[PDB]
């Protein structure tokens, strides 16, 4: 099963969701919809913002420049440093060409820009590709336990015969299981 | 390839079809997709030669395998249309395999071939029975994969949409107002139709491309439709009103009845997932320069799916 999991920033939601589906076996890649990347700042109207073309590692050594102790103390750095050890930048969705059987989206905005990227691009093959939204809140505890349940979701899905005739009956479970939406949708290549 | 400067072609694909032979396992197909390689592209007058030794491989009980013959047969057929005298055969038989995920690769190879086998037939000099049953044997798979529609497999009702709507496009004329994706600038469409041809009746292609479109309409309506084919089903008629700007009215018309009959087996989600298509749908034909003719309706839809006028205005000329 060929995943794409999708946040805002490429950092926090699909990198955690990136890791935990990567160490599990899965083919996973992981990207980001929004117009720049964030970072938590030392004020919630203060994000740190830059260019996707940045690399974690510059991220990591401008952030230990500005505030060694309130990005240690704030998890910032270690998911920094967690993020290189996967791949060397965050990556724009919009920007890629890939593949995909399944792409899982981290909020409804970014669902949304998802499917706008795709719908804007001509079809070819006509091959589907499956979008599934959860509401996953931007900070690490939400972030681990949301990677933890598309982690979950991702098995169920491969343990079944056919994926498109069975992932709405798994995903409605899972809505009743989680208490949280799923939102469904197909794309086409 | 260590001397491969002085292998014949022919040598190669020996050597290469005697080496997938012996492998027991899915990595067979690169080899197989090297000889697929060297008797399409490299050398297509070996293609007709090393036919059999391929197509063969349609037994193979890896799902994979059986899915590359079918692409297989699609770049065979791309290459030398006259292949598919011999090959429409195997073709349908991979329609009808009891692999789902193998019939649904055929149905994305007829969305490709349909339109090649018709192009061949308008083009011909002159129409063998042969060629002539082939045709017949074509025309009659469509005709299977519009039935499709009512299979109780939800991914393979999603592929016979995407096929109906690329029929419904091949046989029905461009126009001034067409958006023609640019893949798709050389397929054939009715206008392309001699109305005289000896064959191929232009006015019988009309009416069956009229009646997908109604079949499509009909399904899209059916109190258990799926959030996926309903989904599915909205995106091509948005395909469609731009391609085939002559049937704008029938898809707006569509988009109204959905809105004002949201199926009613839908879950909470699906339906949300539902609105937020048709929504999007909407704003891809307002942005259309044939809705000029249809905009105040448009705009209503929009509105009361909670669209802002900022966005509306945004998505206007």
């Amino acid at each position: 099963l060929r995943v794409a999991v999708v946040s805002s920033s490429n950092q926090n939601r699909s990198m955690e969701a990136h890791n935990i589906l990567s160490k599990r076996g899965f083919s996973v890649r992981s990207f980001g919809t929004g117009t720049h990347v964030k970072l938590p700042g030392p004020a919630p109207d203060k994000p740190n913002v830059y260019d996707f073309k940045t690399t974690y590692d510059q991220m990591y050594n401008d952030l230990l420049r500005k505030d060694k102790e309130l990005y240690t103390q704030n998890g910032i750095l270690h998911m920094l440093d967690r993020n290189k050890r996967i791949k060397p930048r965050p990556e724009r969705f919009q920007n890629c060409k890939d593949l995909f059987d399944l792409i899982l989206t981290c909020e409804e905005r970014v669902y949304d820009q998802v499917v706008e990227d795709l719908n804007s691009r001509e079809q070819e093959t006509c091959q589907p590709v499956h979008v599934v939204n959860v509401d996953i809140q931007d900070n690490h505890e939400e972030a681990t336990l949301g990677a933890f349940l598309i982690c979950e979701l991702c098995q169920c899905i491969q343990h079944t015969e056919d994926m498109e005739n069975e992932i709405d009956e798994l995903l409605q479970e899972f809505e009743e299981k989680s208490g949280r939406t799923f939102l469904h949708t197909v794309c086409f290549y | 390839v260590p001397r491969g400067s002085h292998m014949t072609t022919s040598e190669r694909v020996v050597d290469l079809l005697n080496q997938a032979a012996l492998i027991t396992n899915d990595s067979k197909i690169t080899v197989l997709k090297q000889v697929q390689e060297l008797i399409i592209n490299k050398d297509p007058t070996l293609l007709d030669n090393f036919l059999d030794e391929i197509i063969a491989f349609q037994a193979d009980k890896s799902i994979e395998v059986r899915k590359f013959v079918i692409g297989f047969i699609e770049e065979a057929c791309k290459r030398d249309i006259e292949l598919l005298l011999k090959l429409i055969a195997n073709l349908n038989m991979l329609l009808r395999d009891e692999n789902v995920n193998v019939v649904k690769k055929a149905i994305l190879t007829m969305t490709q071939l349909y339109k090649v086998a018709l192009q061949w037939m308008v083009k011909s000099r002159v129409i063998s029975e042969l060629q002539e049953a082939c045709w017949d044997m074509v025309s009659a798979m469509a005709g299977d994969i519009i039935l499709l529609l009512d299979s109780d497999n939800d991914g393979i009702r999603t592929h016979a949409i995407k096929f109906v709507e690329g029929l419904i496009v091949t046989l029905s004329p461009r126009m001034a107002d067409s958006e023609i994706p640019r893949r798709q600038e050389h397929d054939i469409s009715l206008d392309r139709i001699p109305r005289d041809h000896p064959y191929i009746q232009y006015n019988v292609l009309w009416e069956e491309g009229k009646a997908a479109l109604e079949q499509l309409l009909k399904f899209m309506v059916h109190p258990a439709i799926s959030s996926i084919n309903l989904t599915t089903a909205l995106g091509s008629l948005a395909n469609i009103a731009r391609q085939r700007p002559m049937f704008m009215s029938e898809v707006i018309q569509a988009y109204e009845t959905l809105h004002a009959n949201l199926p009613p087996t839908l879950a909470k989600s699906q339906v949300s997932s539902v609105r937020k298509n048709l929504k999007l749908h909407l704003l891809s034909v307002l942005k259309h320069p044939a809705s000029l003719e249809f905009q105040a309706q448009i705009t209503t839809l929009l509105v009361d799916l909670g669209t802002p006028q900022a966005e509306i205005a945004r998505n206007m000329p």
